[PDB]
């Protein structure tokens, strides 16, 4: 009713008490009401405290839409947050979008789901540019393509960015560009240049603290 | 008293009853023809319990008798609050000095546990004296014989409200610079209480 | 030439030596109290020792009233600590008479030590090494306590001590003040409050003492007090009830 | 009456349609008697004029007290200053000394440099704020000016109908008072030149 | 010494002590930075010297910070850092 | 060198220059005067050495009464202990200018300790090198105040100087017990003499005058008065009574 | 304590002359070469900078070399800050001038006014002076350009070609032996620019660390126009002059 | 010149005419008679407008400067002993009528001030020459529990009483809303009761009806 | 009486600069580490606010302060030494073009005249000068945006990207390495937090690392709904969750 996390915890235990249906109605309730502080991210209401809350909504949204397979709709859904998320803070466009894929890569899903909506990133990063974002998912863009089996794009994506890192650091980027590029030479049967790709990431390991799940791939 | 300030006075008194003092004045500002407020109430604040009639200049009463409030707290605010002649004898001496150009007289009603409701009268003059009661002011000139003839001393609390209203009422209504309504306060060890009359009522005596 | 026992320059080690000597001993009066914020209200106490049957104990105090609202905690020498407090005493005043409306504690705790912070510029004139912290409760924004260091620190503090023991009692405050993630004392009756504090106070000292032997106080809202020897006695003997 | 008021003339301004027109008077003197037939009562330095009505000793010797601070600001921002902003100094000069204020209201037209917005200011001698997107006026002859331009005036006319307005209005206002006439010059406020152009009237 | 150098000597000594899951060094790994063997091989004194004190058989979290104290700050005479105060 | 002795201006390692080291034993080396606090009033002490026969007694008295209703009395150096009394009177009398009261006991301390402690943070300024002993009555009740030469001071039932501080306060102590609040102060003016008859043992050399001006609670109700007469022989023959050689 | 740390180094030292004096060539040995050249056509001023990064931002461009009138320039050798309070103080005594006279005022008018300023300091008041060479150039109907360089302790000569900072004696050598008294804006320009490379130890000269602003007579008219050339427009002095580096 | 305020429950409204006189002659048709003091305390006087900012412009500065100074909120009686203070040094030579309200941390304040070093406080507040025509509306049609929308109607009305009885009054009027909760609103033009309509003859003076002699180009920079 | 003491600071050391200042950039290398950007679409101000007691609250505590609302402002080394200089800023201000003007000059000038004082406290006899250098962003007319450095001598250094305090050395580089023509306000957050945060170590919360932002002017701050003849207050400063929340990006 009143509060918002009340039609929240409710719908969310309604996934396995009854279906999808039932706990997808109430969160396109929850889209258009319950006005917060801050800017408007659904735009009929205030999204500050409850863009938290929404942002679960969202997460909910990864266990229909790429569980049943209507990623394809789910495709549309993160274009349209994106003009919502340039209106408050821009602290939560990282954020949530980086909470996305790891829901979003669990099921197996298609390739053309996630390369659609991270061009549209791409297209968004002309007017909007962001080094730091187009380069993340640039990571796992290359990641497709080796699901893909085409060492071409991925390449040319990682030569872009072996360019800028002689002027740069990037040290926890730079340990994954190697560490993907790793896989991309190895089942061209490259002893070598595969080698000496891990030998670079091994260097900037040793200046700062790269996470555990970095340095034990 | 100078150009552009609301002459003080007119209708005011105090009288000191058996413990306690009461304070009271009527609701008027004017300069030459007009009432430019009516909510108008004539009061000066040294402390809590120790309370002070507003007379004289306008503009002094609302600045230098704050600039007294700021001396009393090099002193209170160390120690204690001082006797009624403490307070007042600052008035004097204020005035003193800016009496060729500022011409304002007090009358400073105080209470307390021992001298209880003493009062010091300060005239135009700027001089500090001690009386039990005194009332002053132009509009207040039809009263002055009213109150020395049948007061008696040591009254209550509701025969004094009475004698101040009954006193306060003619002022009041036979004269045109003095009007509008009576409000009074309380100097008592039970507290501070404020009280306002209606013009419907010290009216019908 | 080049030592600052006499004039003050800027040291090889980029602190000053007058800066040190004022830090370094504090506790020459060998002193210690605490500070702590309630809810609506804040509890101060101070130990006192009486090394005479002559002295008077209602003169001796390190607590001084600046305000109706506003009490104040001082350790360090007693000449030097009445110099701040004579100061804050005429500049509370000069608060109304600029305004009139009651010293908030953002202004008092930066006008002293603003104006400790010139006497770094006046090479003539000493400065102050005399601890200073400023305890009053706000309307809008409730309990504060401002702690002006000798240099010119300040900033916000949830509590605060003197003497070696403050890190003793700031770790006993540290645990319950995580759990309950709250800066002060949530919890009502001051009364309680005050047994509250003494309890943190034992563990650093070990003893007990007389209702002259420690300076306790409450500052309420828009009320600040003094506890008397009677008040102060019926909170020792009431604590022994409890716990 | 007014001590300044001894010499006498006005200045005349006002707004057009991206242009400003200002315009005083060549006369000078001392009651009905005059001294100087080629006194110029407008000032100008950086892109806005400043017109002065009064006593000599706040025009001509308070001018060097106008480029103190305004080189000040042109040796040390080297760039130009709205005219709101150079307004300000005006009146914060006057209002000073309360005692001892100059008698001289200035009159300010120009034309923004940034927005490309015509704005026309300048005060009376006390320094009270008279700003409107018509006319700006000061002086003992100021009141007749003040229902001139209403009769007058148009808005959004061109810089050569805006001439012939305040030309018109000045030349018959000045043969109206004992304090001005004798030739009026007048000036045209464009984004960048100016135009001047010399007048005739009425001799005696 | 880093976060991860500490972390490695953390589990060594205790693997042969009974330590209660509720305890962890965490409040005491972010916060100290430089440190040498000898402040972690007295994690294991210190701590447990205080669970000797009190006949405590595991050393909780509570003891690891209370010998906080002790373990890095070895000045006894005034405070410590007194740059910025 | 050390620089405490040379500047006040800067800090000690025990919050107590060198310099203000030095007052002390300046006030320690002059004449024992003791003070006396109780439920009857503020008595005090003083005593004159005598060099020579040329010195006239009853004529230098370092006891300094501020109007009727406030006494001071100092020891050590003359000038700076009558420094402050030209400073104390004047306070006293802007005091009454404004309020038109007479001042209390507390009102006067803080006039005095405002100046030690604005002397020692001027550098160019010379601290007092004397010690403050002051008393009176007021319309609350008997206080007395010391102020000692670093400036710090507070509420004091009984005062010592010069030789034998701590000792001559021990005789104090004893009539707390045997009176509470000290009732009669009528006869703490022939304990005066006994107390500075003690350390007239190790301190004889020459003749010995002493002079006793007091205030009362009851007697005076803030007047004052001196001891002369048969009040002043009778107090130096009770301290000679108990030890006759 | 006041005395002993004060030795008073604004009188006369045993080495019979100003350490203040002395002591400031060397900051201004450490301070940025500027180099003054006054030719036919107008006065040549160019100066060093502190520290040029590579996002160091070149905007207003004038720290040690400025502008106090469109015929008279001002150059400066030493601490920023120290000139910055007589950079503007030139100029209130200067539009005092135009309060005064209502005219253009020549530069020996203010050389040695503003010398005593400096040497008022060691004079009386117990201050110091600063150790900031000045610079002076400017225009006149008498003497045409005229080009002037102060010293912290108060002297001023003529220099048609002046050398300042760094290499002094080096500098001056190598623009004595090739002055001529016919010098147009190019010519004047390309002797200094070759100068500037052996001053410092950077290699070559680059448009980053040369400030450069001068005056010609004239524009679009004959007389009275100066302009401080932007640090874009001082690339392409490097190729029209025909020195790159 | 005709000034008023109602103070409502949620706040104090003020309004002041566009319509400014100096002398016989109206100096200004359209101006600006309520300052300010800080964002939420909107400042009115009478008399000269430009004698109000020659000390409100000068205090309430340091008002907005003593807003992150106590780094909370302005205050509205802050203003006032600033203000008392400063017309006692000056002995109050000029004669003005302030008006200040705003919102301080305590809520919502109308404060009157008088020539010389006097300051009152009321309800409602009408000063300046054309105060008796509108305080003679104030006081017909009142009560308790006032409202934003019934304080709008009755300020309004109060002005429109001003400057039919009154010469020195006119032009629009400017009425600002001070909320305690939300901001202070300000809509200017609120009313339009003097609209003039263009002439019916259009006067247009041709080019060359003068007399030019010489001609040149004002000097600018090279 | 006071101020008998007419004689000048430490004379010239056989250096050839100032041993005063010299030892002023010893505070600054044990202050708090500061820096600042201009990317003309904002201008992030950003440091660390140093707690040595866990029962100091940082709410109080306020490095970044407002003169005027389009100009920011952030010290390094000793604090209260800033705090007295905003106090005689903002009254040297008002008897700047503040009264004069109605407007305030420009951060070029407007710091020249504030770091004038500094250079005036290391002259006159008697003062003595400060430890700290001052890090001065702001918004000026023709030039949009600003950036100025200033050492405890008052001259201004017209930088793009810069940082001082701890390990200054080596967040220079750091800045000097990501640069293009023109960067947005989002960018020089991220840049900031990968270099103010990741040089320092044992504070990982936003309470105790304040950033601002220069540029934003949010319609709630003006107070008043009248005609917006100017913007407004560009100054904007993150809350505690908000900053927090721009770790999360990184």
């Amino acid at each position: 009713m009143s509060l918002p996390g009340s039609k929240l915890e409710e719908a969310r235990r309604l996934v396995n008490e009854k279906q999808y249906n039932e706990a997808e109605q109430v969160y396109l309730s929850l889209l258009d009401k319950d006005s917060s502080q801050s800017s408007a991210a659904a735009g009929a209401s205030v999204d500050d405290k409850r863009r938290n809350e929404q942002e679960t909504s969202i997460l909910e949204l990864g266990q229909l839409y790429v569980t049943m397979g209507a990623k394809d709709k789910l495709r549309e859904f993160i274009p349209h947050s994106t003009e919502y998320m340039m209106q408050f803070a821009k602290s939560k466009t990282v954020k949530v979008l980086k909470t996305l894929i790891e829901k979003f890569e669990q099921v197996p899903d298609s390739l053309d789901d996630q390369i659609f909506v991270c061009e549209k990133s791409i297209e968004f990063a002309k007017r909007e540019k962001r080094v730091f974002l187009k380069h993340s998912l640039s990571i796992k863009l290359a990641t497709l393509h080796y699901q893909k089996k085409q060492y071409k794009d991925s390449l040319a994506l990682i030569n872009d960015l072996l360019r800028e890192f002689k002027k740069l650091d990037d040290k926890p980027s730079l340990v994954d560009v190697h560490l993907l590029e790793s896989k991309v030479y190895h089942k061209l049967r490259n002893l070598a240049k595969s080698k000496a790709s891990l030998t670079a990431a091994r260097t900037a390991a040793n200046s700062i603290y790269c996470p555990t799940q970095t340095v034990a791939e | 008293l100078k150009k552009g300030e609301v002459s003080l006075g007119t209708s005011i008194m105090a009288v000191t009853f058996k413990d306690g003092v009461i304070l009271g004045a009527d609701s008027r500002t004017t300069t030459g023809a007009y009432i430019a407020n009516r909510v108008t109430d004539k009061l000066t604040r040294v402390h809590d319990k120790i309370w002070c009639c507003r007379s004289g200049s306008a503009a002094d009463t609302q600045a230098i008798a704050d600039i007294v409030q700021y001396h009393l707290e090099l002193y209170t605010s160390q120690y204690g609050t001082p006797s009624t002649e403490t307070a007042a004898s600052v008035f004097k001496e204020l005035c003193y000095e800016n009496k060729d150009n500022l011409t304002a007289g007090i009358i400073v009603a105080g209470y307390d546990d021992k001298n209880k409701g003493e009062v010091y009268t300060i005239p135009l003059g700027g001089s500090v004296h001690k009386l039990p009661y005194a009332i002053a002011g132009s509009g207040s000139t039809f009263i002055y014989g009213y109150c020395d003839k049948n007061f008696r001393e040591n009254m209550s609390k509701e025969e004094t409200v009475d004698f101040i209203k009954h006193s306060l009422s003619q002022a009041i209504k036979w004269d045109g610079s003095s009007g509008g309504v009576i409000r009074m306060v309380v100097l008592t060890a039970a507290g501070v209480e404020r009280l306002i009359f209606y013009p419907d009522e010290y009216e019908q005596l | 030439a080049g030592y600052d026992r006499h004039i003050t320059i800027f040291s090889p080690e980029g602190r000053l030596y007058q800066v040190e000597y004022a830090f370094k001993a504090t506790n020459q009066t060998n002193i210690n109290s605490l500070a702590v914020r309630g809810k609506d209200c804040t509890v101060v106490i101070s130990q006192k020792k009486v090394p005479d049957k002559l002295l008077d104990p209602t003169t001796v105090s390190y607590i001084f009233c600046i305000s109706r609202t506003i009490g104040m905690v001082v350790n360090g020498p007693i000449p030097d600590a009445r110099n701040a407090a004579l100061r804050a005493k005429a500049e509370a005043a000069e608060f109304r008479y600029k305004y009139g409306y009651d010293m908030p504690c953002d202004v008092l705790a930066k006008r002293m030590a603003n104006l400790s912070q010139i006497y770094t510029q006046r090479a003539y004139m000493r400065p102050l090494g005399v601890i200073l912290t400023f305890v009053s409760v706000d309307e809008e924004l409730g309990p504060s306590i401002y702690k002006t260091d000798p240099a010119g620190y300040y900033v916000g503090y949830k509590a605060t001590a003197t003497g070696p023991k403050q890190q003793e009692i700031t770790t006993n405050l540290e645990n319950h003040f995580k759990k309950s993630k709250i800066d002060h004392i949530n919890e009502e009756s001051w009364e309680k409050v005050v047994e509250f504090a003494i309890t943190h106070m034992i563990d650093a000292l070990g003893t007990e003492f007389s209702k002259n032997d420690l300076e306790v106080g409450v500052a309420t809202k828009d009320k600040f007090f003094t506890l008397s020897a009677e008040n102060i006695e019926e909170r020792l003997v009431a604590i022994a009830e409890q716990d | 009456s007014d001590p300044s008021s001894i010499n006498g003339g006005i200045v005349v301004a006002m707004t057009g349609k991206d242009c400003v027109a200002i315009a005083c008077d060549l006369r000078l003197g001392s009651q009905s008697l005059g001294v100087s037939n080629k006194f110029e009562k407008i000032f100008h330095y950086g892109h806005v004029f400043l017109g002065i009505t009064g006593l000599a000793t706040d025009v001509t010797t308070l001018n060097e007290m106008f480029r103190y601070k305004t080189n000040l600001y042109k040796l040390k921002e080297e760039r130009a200053i709205e005219p709101e902003t150079f307004t300000q100094l005006v009146s914060s000069s006057l209002y000073e000394r309360r005692f001892g204020p100059y008698f001289v209201g200035p009159v300010v037209a120009g034309i923004n440099s940034k927005s490309g917005k015509p704005f026309i200011a300048g005060f009376d001698l006390i320094g009270c704020i008279d700003e409107a997107k018509d006319f700006i006026v000061s002086g003992t002859a100021s009141d007749q000016l003040f229902g001139m331009c209403e009769s007058l005036y148009e808005p959004n006319l061109e810089p050569e109908d805006l001439f012939e307005t305040i030309s018109q209005a000045l030349l018959n206002a000045a043969d109206r008072d004992a304090l001005s006439g004798w030739g009026a010059v007048v000036y045209i406020i464009k984004k960048d030149e100016v135009v001047k152009r010399y007048l005739k009237m009425r001799q005696d | 010494r880093d976060r991860r150098e500490r972390r490695l000597i953390f589990g060594t000594i205790a693997s042969k002590m009974s330590l209660a899951p509720e305890a962890d060094l965490d409040s005491l790994i972010i916060r100290n930075d430089s440190l040498s063997g000898a402040v972690i091989a007295a994690i294991m004194q210190e701590a447990g010297l205080r669970a000797v004190r009190k006949n405590r058989y595991v050393i909780l979290q509570s003891d690891l910070e209370e010998a906080y104290a002790t373990q890095v700050k070895t000045d006894n005479t005034v405070d410590k850092f007194d740059f910025y105060k | 060198g050390t620089g405490y002795d040379l500047s006040n201006s800067v800090f000690s390692p025990d919050g107590r220059n060198f310099q203000v080291e030095y007052a002390v034993k300046a006030v320690e080396n002059g004449t024992t005067s003791i003070g006396i606090k109780c439920n009857d009033g503020v008595v005090f002490a003083v005593e004159k050495l005598i060099t020579s026969k040329l010195l006239v007694p009853q004529k230098n008295v370092k006891i300094q009464v501020v109007d009727r209703h406030i006494g001071c009395v100092y020891s050590g150096l003359i000038p700076d202990g009558r420094h402050l009394v030209n400073r104390g009177r004047e306070e006293a009398a802007s005091f009454k200018k404004l309020y038109k009261t007479p001042i209390p006991i507390p009102a006067f301390a803080d006039r005095l300790g405002q100046y030690v402690q604005a002397h020692t943070l001027y550098n160019s300024v010379r601290p007092f090198g004397v010690s403050t002993i002051f008393g009176g009555v007021d319309k609350n009740g008997a206080h007395l105040y010391m102020l000692e030469p670093s400036g710090s001071y507070w509420g004091y039932k009984g005062a010592a100087t010069g030789k034998g501080r701590q000792s001559a306060k021990a005789e104090l102590e004893k009539l707390v017990d045997h009176h509470p609040e000290g009732l009669s102060a009528r006869e703490a003016v022939k304990q005066a003499a006994k107390i500075i008859y003690l350390a007239h043992e190790d301190n004889k050399e020459k003749d010995f005058e002493l002079e006793i001006s007091w205030c009362s609670l009851s007697e005076t109700n803030g007047l004052h008065k001196f001891v002369k007469g048969d009040l002043l022989q009778e107090a130096i023959d009770f301290a000679q009574k108990e030890i006759n050689g | 304590g006041s005395r002993r740390y004060d030795s008073r180094t604004t009188i006369f030292s045993p080495e019979g002359r100003l350490y203040q004096v002395e002591y400031a060539l060397e900051s201004i040995s450490h301070a940025g070469t500027a180099i003054g050249i006054m030719a036919s056509d107008g006065i040549v001023l160019a100066a060093e900078r502190k520290v040029t990064s590579t996002l160091l931002e070149q905007d207003t461009s004038t720290e040690k070399l400025y502008k106090l009138n469109d015929k008279i320039a001002v150059a400066v050798a030493g601490l920023t800050a120290d000139a910055e309070i007589l950079i503007n103080t030139a100029r209130i005594h200067a539009q005092n001038y135009l309060k005064t006279y209502n005219e253009d005022i020549p530069v020996e008018i203010l050389v040695r006014r503003l010398s005593d300023i400096k040497q008022g300091y060691t004079q009386h008041g117990g201050l110091r002076p600063f150790g900031v060479s000045f610079i002076y150039a400017g225009y006149d109907d008498r003497y045409g350009y005229q080009l002037y360089t102060s010293n912290p302790s108060g002297n001023y000569t003529g220099w048609k070609a002046i050398s300042v900072g760094a290499n002094t004696s080096a500098a001056q050598t190598l623009l004595q032996m090739d002055y001529k008294d016919d010098m147009k804006v190019d010519d004047a320009i390309e002797l200094a620019l070759k100068t500037l490379s052996k001053t410092t130890d950077s290699s070559a000269l680059t448009y980053d660390r040369l400030e450069f602003a001068t005056i010609r007579k004239g524009a679009n008219d004959g007389e009275v126009y100066q302009k401080i050339f932007k640090p874009q427009e001082i690339k392409d002095i490097l190729v029209k002059t025909g020195i790159t580096k | 010149t005709t000034i008023v305020g109602v103070k409502f429950n949620n706040g104090v409204v003020i309004a002041a005419d566009t319509r400014s006189t100096q002398g016989p002659i109206v100096a200004d048709k359209n101006c600006a008679k309520l300052h300010r003091i800080s964002p939420k305390i909107w400042c009115a006087g009478a008399g000269t407008a430009a004698d109000t900012e020659a000390v409100t412009q000068l205090i309430g500065s340091n008002i907005e400067l003593h807003s992150l100074y106590t780094s909370r909120e302005p205050r509205v009686v802050s203003a006032l002993q600033m203000l008392k203070q400063h017309l006692f040094k000056y002995q109050g030579h000029i004669g003005a009528y302030l008006i200040v309200a705003g919102v301080d941390p305590t809520g919502s304040h109308l404060f009157s001030i008088h020539a010389h070093g006097s300051t009152d406080v009321g309800y409602y507040l009408s000063l300046g020459s054309g105060s008796l025509a509108a305080m003679a509306v104030l006081e017909s049609h009142w009560k308790q529990d006032l409202t934003k929308e019934e304080a709008i109607k009755l300020a309004s009305d109060a002005i429109q009483a001003g400057i039919w009885n009154d010469l020195g009054s006119g032009s629009n009027v400017d009425v600002c809303v001070m909320e305690i909760g939300k901001d202070a609103e300000y809509l200017r033009n609120y009313l339009t009761p003097n609209v003039r309509e263009e002439k019916q003859k259009s006067y247009k003076f041709p080019r060359g009806t003068t007399a030019v002699l010489k001609e040149s180009i004002v000097n600018i920079c090279d | 009486m006071t101020d008998r003491y007419s004689f000048s600071l430490t004379t010239f050391s056989p250096s050839g600069k100032l041993g005063q200042i010299d030892y002023a950039l010893t505070a600054v290398k044990q202050g708090v580490t500061s820096l600042g950007i201009k990317a003309t679409n904002g201008v992030v101000i950003a440091t660390e606010k140093k707690s040595s007691s866990p029962l100091a609250m940082s709410e109080t505590l306020s490095k970044v302060s407002l003169l005027t609302p389009d100009i920011g402002a952030v010290y390094s080394g000793m604090g209260p030494d800033y705090r007295v200089l905003v106090d005689k800023s903002r009254k040297v201000a008002h008897t700047s073009y503040k009264r004069i003007y109605g407007e305030y000059p420009p951060t070029k000038l407007l710091v020249s005249e504030v770091a004038k004082i500094m250079q005036e406290a290391t002259q006159s006899g008697g003062v003595r000068p400060f430890g700290v250098s001052l890090l001065i962003a702001g918004h000026d007319e023709f030039n949009g945006f600003s950036l100025y450095q200033v050492d405890p001598s008052g001259s201004y250094f017209p930088w793009k990207a810069t940082a001082i305090g701890k390990g200054s050395v080596a967040a220079k580089t750091f800045l000097e390495k990501r640069w293009n023509d023109e960067l947005e306000l989002e960018d020089a957050i991220h840049i900031a937090l990968l270099t103010l945060k990741e040089s320092v170590e044992g504070e990982f919360n936003g309470d105790t690392i304040e950033l601002a932002i220069i540029g934003d002017e949010n319609p709630d701050l003006l107070g008043y709904t009248g005609i917006p003849t100017d913007k407004g207050p560009r100054f904007r400063k993150l809350t505690s969750q908000e900053i927090n929340d721009r770790l999360e990006a990184l």
